[PDB]
């Protein structure tokens, strides 16, 4: 579960902000939030590697708490 | 004849430091004793890497050096930039001709400004405490990782009066398993009684903060 | 030395020669292919391991070589 997939985001959101968003729940050890080079903008889906299982199990619940720019965010195991 | 890692880890007073290869040491007990002593800095990590130190593809794109601010206050960079931008336009004829008829008073900054840059505006840079060894990726992996119960100003996005929106659900769903000892108000922390914050106020009243022996 | 030039500064002439060799050889290298480092050295951007070469003469001589040509056709 150490990693989660996160959908439905707005490009003003940032990886550093995202790390602080999910570390509100529990620390994101490895952050991945693609920067698309071609048009220089984000599609808004994320992958998160944690310390161990603990971060992963919480992950799905952490999704409900999240609400970026008046919108929700998908979090599921991976 | 030699220890495996488990016996070594139990035999240390502190088993977090032992690595795969410490058992290959000629005296492994003393090695793990020294690795767990205070204030000693570890062996640079690239001792085992096959690629040479600092010879890595990311290091190709390093930007030019930037001057400090108190030096850019002198205006040296704009003057010398303009100067060398003229000197690429000149031919060898013209350069060798102004070497016999020179031009005085060209690139002169007054002395008082240069003295003030060094004796008034100098600022100490960011320094690093002992044991903070540089390694190759260091200046990119310097973002670190901010703990629950501590929020950033920007996370403004919530726009909520000051408790957390998620908590109204953490009490519902339960305390997260990943954190065994975490404490948040309303679940197991005072918004019992709430006298914890009063302690800090009373102590903060008690302290004198006047540093001894400073300049007048 | 103003009216008719006297002498020559062979060190600065050698600096000029290095610039003219650089301009000449650089005009035959497309801008993606070569990356110029902070100190004035050059890396080959085709080859996946980015070898770094000291002059443009060496970069051109590298781009002739067979390792570069094999790495070129994959890209
Ligand atoms: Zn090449």
């Amino acid at each position: 579960d150490a990693t989660v997939y996160v959908g439905g985001l707005d490009e003003k959101v940032s990886e550093p902000l995202l790390w602080e968003l999910f570390l509100q729940a529990g620390p994101v050890v490895n952050t991945h939030m693609p920067k698309d080079r071609v048009t220089g903008q984000h599609q808004g889906y994320g992958f998160v590697e944690f310390l161990s299982e603990e971060d992963a199990d919480y992950a799905i619940k952490i999704m409900n708490m999240i609400k970026l720019y008046g919108k929700p965010i998908r979090v599921n195991k991976a | 004849n030699r220890f495996t890692v488990a016996e070594l880890k139990q035999l240390v007073a502190r088993p977090d430091v032992v690595e795969m290869h410490d058992v290959t040491a000629q005296d492994p007990k003393l090695l793990v004793h020294l690795k767990a002593t205070r204030n000693s800095v570890p062996v640079p990590r690239h001792w085992c890497f096959k690629r040479k130190y600092l010879q890595g593809k990311r290091g190709i794109e390093k930007p030019p050096f930037e001057l400090p601010d108190f030096i850019k206050r002198t205006g040296i960079q704009e003057m010398r930039e303009a100067l060398q931008e003229k000197e690429e336009q000149k031919t060898m004829k013209s350069k060798m001709r102004e070497k016999v008829r020179p031009k005085m008073g060209k690139i002169d900054i007054d002395y008082q400004k240069l003295h003030d840059a060094f004796f008034k505006w100098q600022t100490k840079p960011k320094l690093t405490i002992h044991g903070d060894l540089y390694y190759e990726g260091k200046e990119f992996e310097t973002r670190l990782k901010k703990k629950p119960g501590d929020l950033s100003d920007e996370l403004i996005s919530l726009g909520m009066p000051v408790p957390p929106p998620w908590l109204i659900a953490m009490q519902r769903y339960g305390p997260p398993p990943s954190y065994p000892n975490l404490k948040i108000p309303g679940l197991n922390s005072p918004i019992g009684t709430n006298a914890a914050e009063f302690q800090t106020k009373t102590e903060e009243e008690e302290i004198d903060r006047t540093p001894w022996g400073e300049l007048e | 030395m103003s009216f008719k030039r006297e002498g020559d500064d062979w060190s600065q002439l050698n600096v000029l020669k290095k610039r003219r060799v650089g301009d000449l050889l650089a005009s035959y290298i497309p801008e993606d292919e070569a990356l110029m480092l902070r100190d004035g050295r050059f890396a080959c951007a085709i080859c996946p391991h980015r070898p770094v070469l000291d002059t443009l003469a060496m970069l051109t001589a590298h781009r002739a070589g067979k390792k570069h040509l094999s790495s070129l056709q994959l890209f």
